[PDB]
């Protein structure tokens, strides 16, 4: 398959993992040496939140720093506009993403009212920011060797 | 103490980052030189945190100038003079060259050598930078050298075969200015 | 043209025939005996919501199950983090979508006040989830053999 | 690198240059005598808005018609579903895009609150519709020959 | 005011010409290095008239030898120094560097941007040859260099020549001790 | 270079190093895992005598199963008659063995006795038997991942 | 304890190198199947040094037959009756699943599978040869079997061999009729 | 596999069945109409000693003209020095052959006297000359069909 694709199937199965919470997805997508460097960048700015190193450093920043989905609640990571850039046995990655909450309305006992006939329940947007990846290359694909996240929205912890 | 390279394919943007590298973080610069086709070579020295997250801020401000970026943690505070620098203020008796392929085996083979015994590194050359066979220069005893040089092989050795290695126990006075050099 | 291009091309033209509800151009895009299975999947399920066969179901499933645009309304079901994998003469396609409802202020006769500058409109985000696609080759290029839709939000009808 | 690959990776530095107000950086992806045709698309229709002929017209439409970004506010172009074809040495581009704002909150002096731990900020849709983009080709890559903004949302002035 | 541009393939045949077009016109010899591998380098300059009597003299007794020859006509005379050398500057002020593709487009980019602004042409270097990666550096008042970029910028993109513009208000001084010095 | 030559220049390096008594040359044409395993073969049978495994038990085994030489004193181990398979990735290779122990005349007082020709010393073989390698690709050429060496005479510890 | 593997090119030679092991050292003959096509997989098991031996005969013995070999020592010595056959298991429980590239990999991630929890490793698959794909089968309680796919996963993902892991807390009537049978 | 290796192992094959006295194993290696012509030259010319010709007569040859080695004897013939001509389908090999006697010394009692180190045995030269091999293209491989041996020492049987 071509290689573009494979880097942007990396991009989209950290999707995957960022809404289902899943830990064990999302490190195997990095190399385990890796570094995530989330950055705050209100205002053009870069200053430091937190930085990872490691595989093991990433899973546990996924059970922490991310609240886990309850009830009927999901996410979208909606990842757009992406701007690669391939230079041999590596390349880089640039995307923007905005992460939706899903919240699922109670259905009633009885069912549904008759009037209503529209999808019922609440999409409300919550962070937004850039995501830039180096990849480097692998005997299975691509992995990703290097990561920071600008927000873009005040992160309070 | 860690060691951040940075390569650059524009020298305008090079020096861009070098700048903007070194008011992100409490870091040193160490080597900042042009490499034909016209790439540059940025390596910076401190802490672990402040390399990363210069790193971190010279990798999403190189766009597509970015060739190669990579972090070596956990490294003897003594290789950063080598690099950039001499330690020829010490006594003489130089014994030892290690060469490897790659500048980021040569650094993780020099950090080795320093732990094997008290021979002192001289100096790092290099020529490529991340592709060139940059070499290590070692000053020491003919017991403490050959553990130090056999360690080196096998840091290079654990992914490609060193281009060569030396023992040299008496510098003539030609070969040991070279060496310093 | 490139495999993957072509296969993307088929879902940004089902996200064009989706928002302007034209049931001849989305069944084009399907297989004649292509089957389309809308599950519902609030809390990792997998319980059925309405299950078509054959482009004669999906054409009339277009002027039903959807309601149709009236006044100034439009929607744009953004398609996100694209997932491609190929294999040989057939292909499976996985992607997040989100519908946004778009609904055109009124214009005043008199003209705009003064004072307005910005898009006078409403925007909301209506439904979410995400679409799988398995698509077969053709000799014109790709098409939809079949499609399944998680909707993470509870479809009423 | 790959045609389409690049043609999107144009597509992709416009909304970096969108978002981040470059008028030098948008105007670079246009040829020289490139024309934007900004048309109103509420119903239907084809009712112009603002054409812009050449580089300089295109920059002076970036400094102007475009609100400057001040404070702590940012925006997100959510480029969605695109469609390209390439015939040779020309290629047609069709998207989807959404403008998202984006308000940072201010951060207490004294600091967050230790019950609030989300990000902190309002994030809001303004702007809907479709971006249509002609390229032809260019000893660097692929350049902006002509483009038609497509708005959904009745724009005021 | 203007500037005539030899490259040779024979380092022996380029100090005859540099001799030869010495002695048949009034020109100084801005430029006489050795461009790798096995090529020579010769840039010229002085009156119009004087470069392309020059160049002509050149052209002829080059032979088999001559790889590419350029004249670049009416540059500002502050132009010359910056090639041969560095221009001094004294005060720190800021930086701006504008990299393009060829020596020709970047010293036409010099040209227009001396011409335009009251910078300071510090240098104008040259890694390769007549068409490798060529970059400029002024330093002045944060106005100044900000309008000498943009103009630079213009006589490079223009061409379609033009890698990456930088400006550098108040550069650190691991930077500023390398782009001026 | 061809892959026949570097298999027998492994062999070489081997008794080149097996007389020059070095360690850490003899352990760097082996596999961190190889394993060599010294039978008796007098009469055709196979009983174990030395089972080495791992750099470690090979760098160890050359430190007390070989002497170094004494002054004025050297040895040869003559390989000959080599049978090699290859089968893509790996390689088998069996040769035949013998040593011969060198030993020099010391030189008296200034010179030897006038009218004395030729080479003044000792060379007597002592072991013989046959070599059995097995050798794995590596990304600079070939490694010794297996060896059996059997000897045709008795050996005494 | 330890186990041997010997993929021979041809089925009469592996047939007399079967024979020769067998009758040189104190192993036992775990597997001896014909993998398609013409070629054979010798499988022992017993001792380290036992092996080591017999691998040592066969190696020689095979002449050009030989395809690769591979000794895995130390394993805990339940893995061996889960590759010659069945582990019969009597309760339902959980099922896991560890689906691996190379044979090597598969009984290295059965190993510390069962060395690191009590689940029943049932059998260890291969439908081809030692570089075919294979599948471990374990069975037990849903916290046990959980944590041994966890574990196997790593041994096999360490050598970046792991194909896919699975836990199926009560399988289908129609599905564990066939896993563990 | 390249042709010289393998004419180098049918070389090497020679050896260790002339050393195992295997004359099924011999005249394997040569085809059924070879002939090999064994002569005398201590100072020069060609006294032919034997010219065995039929590939049962090269096994009746390895019965009568070499005698079994016995309890705790072999022999290994040294042949080293080869040149190699193929020039089309018929190539030549050119060698030189040396035979060592190999005794090995019974273990006294319940071991060897204390201290004793290395090998036990008697380990002589006997015969040397040059081996002549004229090696046709069997459909696979390479066999022999004429081979001239070269005795620098009368043989007496």
């Amino acid at each position: 398959m071509a290689d573009e694709t494979i880097i942007l199937n990396v991009l989209g199965q950290y999707t995957r993992a960022h809404d289902r919470r899943d830990p064990d997805a999302m490190a195997a997508l990095f190399a385990p040496d890796a570094s995530i460097v989330v950055l705050d960048a209100v205002g053009g700015a870069s200053k430091p939140i937190s930085v990872l190193h490691g595989r093991d450093a990433i899973r546990v920043a996924v059970r922490q720093m991310m609240a886990p989905h309850g009830y009927r609640a999901w996410s979208q990571n909606v990842v757009n506009a992406p701007v690669i850039h391939i230079h041999g046995d590596t390349a880089r990655l640039d995307a923007q993403f905005m992460v939706f909450s899903i919240l699922a309305a109670e259905v009633p006992d009885g069912g549904w009212p008759t009037g209503t006939f529209g999808a019922q329940g609440r999409i409300v947007p919550i962070e937004a920011g850039t995501y830039t990846l180096f990849l480097r290359t692998v005997p299975d694909g691509w992995v990703i060797a290097h990561m920071v996240i600008k927000h873009r929205l005040p992160m309070a912890f | 103490q860690a060691i951040g390279i940075l390569e650059l394919s524009s020298i305008a943007k090079g020096m861009e980052l070098g700048d903007a590298m070194l008011k992100a973080a409490n870091v040193d610069l160490l080597v900042s030189k042009t490499i034909s086709p016209g790439k540059f070579l940025l390596m910076l020295g401190g802490d672990l945190d402040d390399i990363i997250l210069a790193v971190a801020v010279g990798m999403e401000r190189a766009g597509d100038s970015l060739l190669d970026s990579e972090v070596i943690p956990d490294i003897h505070p003594s290789v950063l003079p080598a690099i950039s620098g001499l330690n020829s203020v010490d006594k003489r008796q130089a014994v030892g060259i290690v060469e490897t392929w790659s500048v980021a085996a040569c650094i993780k083979a020099a950090d080795r050598a320093v732990k094997g015994s008290n021979v002192t590194l001289v100096r790092v050359h290099m020529a490529f930078g991340i592709g060139g066979k940059c070499y290590m220069v070692v000053a020491g005893d003919v017991s403490d050298v050959n553990n130090a040089v056999t360690v080196a092989s096998e840091s290079a050795g654990e992914k490609g075969l060193l281009v060569y290695r030396s023992v040299i126990p008496r510098p003539h006075e030609a070969m040991w200015r070279q060496m310093v050099e």
